[PDB]
RNA sequence: CUUAUGACCUGGGCUACACACGUGCUACAAUGGACAGAACAAAGGGCAGCGAAACCGCGAGGUUAAGCCAAUCCCACAAAUCUGUUCUCAGUUCGGAUCGCAGUCUGCAACUCGACUGCGUGAAGCUGGAAUCGCUAGUAAUCGCGGAUCAGCAUGCCGCG
């Protein structure tokens, strides 16, 4: 697959492409705005000239590994420079600014 | 903030321009946790007040975009 | 049995949460009232002089110079000549 | 070469979506590829995107 | 067939002058390609052994062989006998054509493939491929893929030293 | 009690978190989700206060600014509803936390410690054990809106259909 990980062949055009890491719903709409494929066809049933225009737009964006690097780069950045928000990423506690006596069960 | 520039207090900009003009020198007890970090501050060590003491910290080429309040552990835990 | 008293006295570090009665005792290069801590690499006592290393954060370690940890320091600028006061 | 054990071996015509036509001998006859190695940009020396994108910020004064 | 004419007419004269060997007999070759499977599923599932008994045959039609572990291992809860993984051995014409599938086709389907491990030689002139996912080439057919185990590939050369097998794979086209 | 248990300033904290508890919303979907069309309220508030229209920003909004000390003008285009389109029963086109980056406002200042968008990420959960709680008719549940409080901030509480 273009992302290196598949889309299911029977879903619609927008939502199958949202399984691509880094690509959500509104990122899919900007691509298909440039593609112009009406967004409701079987993605088992396309042409490659149609899908070659799908490829190079994905080639233009931070999609597969690059978006996996740079946030993990930022995690490795801010922890190793102190930077208290680094410690909240570090210990297993919330980051964005919350209390602590309450639930916070996404991180312990 | 958004477009007013990164915020500094007048005393912080004063002594660091006295620091940058001649030579790097002793640490500075700031009480301005609230202030940002400018790219001129690199290599300047300063003392941030934590609530009960001024903790000395370092500024490198990576600790640039944030404020000074990222380096003030005010709530110690175990 | 008095070695068992040494076993039962574990709990004297328990008065070192909740603060301890401390002066400015490690005078930091003539400047007082700065966050420093005693080094656990080797104990800072008046043998050789005692030097404060600017850490990344979480305190300043008074590493007690002539230590194998203080001698192998990358970024020698972080070492500060401080006073035992 | 035991008979009745090995599956067949047919001269494959491997084709990439960018036009890279390639020849092997395989079990399947036709192989149509989205991105081959010659289509892959890391084989094209530096790839165009991530070589220019992998920079750190320039301690961004700009605003 | 394509790589052998490339290897004989182009690659072999190139490396010969590169290190000044005294004969064509001293020019190193890459003889055999052996592929391990090594699945320890038979402790839990004997039917999971049948996956990649059938599936590895589709990669290269030389059928892999039952590999029984020759020591009973209680820490893995494993007795002696008790087949663990399969063994694809491959030497000859199709194997460079298997390498033709590897460089040209397979490697861009590793979904975050980059400059692969340089220093993974045994100090002899032989190389191992670190592959953890088996969906590398368009035969794999995801809907008929229940088992997610990858594949281990060994490169065996006649390289008398090691650091020209370094330079062999570059002229072959192994990316780094 | 008193050159301190009083007064003033900075900054911290009242927001900590291995863990239980009440009390509240958003959900675990097809009586749903998504998009589009159509139509319908009551009550309250507005002078350094509301800000129309207009233009620009994907947007939160910015810009300038009519009108309104008010049944005149503005907040404010209500939501559920209805009709199409698409979705087809799975941890998914449900979930929306958690988290990254990019932003906007107010204010000296949003780091601890604000709200809200924009992009991404997409877990827990697929009606919850023993036991318990509310309700006699516009109530039960359900859906939005207004206001005190406030520079700023509501899943809070009043009050309204």
């Amino acid at each position: 697959r273009i992302a290196g990980v598949d889309i299911p062949r029977d879903k619609r055009v927008v939502i199958s492409l949202t399984y691509i890491f880094g690509i959500g719903r509104t990122t899919a709409q900007q691509v298909l705005k440039e593609a112009g494929v009406s967004e409701d066809t079987r993605v088992r049933d396309l042409t490659e000239e149609e899908l070659g225009k799908i490829r190079d737009i994905i080639d233009k964006l931070k999609v597969e590994g690059d978006l996996r690097r740079e946030v993990s780069l930022n995690i490795k950045r801010l922890i190793e420079i102190g930077s208290y928000r680094g410690i909240r990423h570090r210990r297993g506690l919330p980051v964005r600014g919350q209390n602590s006596k309450n639930n916070a069960r996404t991180r312990k | 903030s958004l477009k007013k520039g990164p915020f500094v207090d007048g005393h912080l900009m004063t002594k660091i321009e006295k620091l940058n003009e001649t030579d790097k020198k002793q640490v500075v007890k700031t009480w301005s946790r609230r202030s940002t970090i400018f790219p001129q501050f690199i290599g300047h060590t300063i003392a941030v007040y934590d609530g009960r003491k001024h903790v000395p910290v370092f500024i490198s080429e990576d600790m640039v975009g944030h404020k000074l309040g990222e380096f003030a552990p005010t709530r110690t835990y175990k | 049995e008095q070695e068992k008293i040494v076993q039962e006295v574990t709990g004297e570090p328990k008065p070192y949460p909740q603060g301890r009665k401390r002066e400015a005792g490690v005078r930091v290069k003539g400047i007082d009232n700065l966050l420093v801590r005693l080094s656990k690499c080797c104990n800072p006592v008046p043998g050789d002089d005692i030097v404060g290393f600017i850490t990344k954060g979480r305190g300043v370690s008074v590493h007690r110079e002539d230590c194998p940890n203080v001698k192998t320091n990358e970024a020698q600028e972080r070492l500060i000549p401080v006073e035992w006061e | 070469m035991k008979a009745g054990i090995h599956p067949n071996f047919k001269k494959a015509t491997v084709k990439c979506a960018c036009g890279n036509e390639f020849e092997t001998g395989s079990v399947k006859e036709e192989v149509r590829v989205e991105i081959c190695s010659e289509c892959h940009p890391f084989y094209t020396g530096r790839q165009k995107f991530a070589s220019a994108d992998g920079r750190v910020d320039r301690f961004n004064k700009k605003y | 067939n394509r790589l052998k004419e490339k290897y004989n007419k182009e690659i072999a004269p190139a490396l010969m002058t590169k290190f000044n060997y005294d004969s064509v007999m001293q020019v190193p070759k890459i003889e055999k390609i052996v592929i391990n499977m090594g699945v320890g599923d038979a402790v839990q599932n004997a039917k999971a052994i049948d996956s990649a008994v059938e599936e590895l045959t589709f990669i290269a039609g030389q059928k892999p062989v039952v590999t029984r572990a020759k020591k009973s291992i209680a820490g893995f809860r494993l007795r002696e006998g008790m087949p663990i993984g399969a063994k694809v051995t491959l030497r000859g014409e199709r194997m460079y054509d298997f390498l033709d599938k590897l460089i040209s086709v397979s490697l861009p389907r590793v979904r975050d493939f980059r400059g692969v491990s340089k220093k993974s030689f045994d100090g002899r002139g032989n190389y191992t491929l670190g592959i953890k996912e088996q969906l590398i080439f368009p035969e794999i057919d995801y809907d008929k893929v229940t088992k997610v185990r990858g594949m281990d590939i060994v490169i065996v050369t006649t390289a008398n030293t090691d650091e020209e097998a370094r330079e062999l794979l570059t002229q072959v086209g192994m990316p780094f």
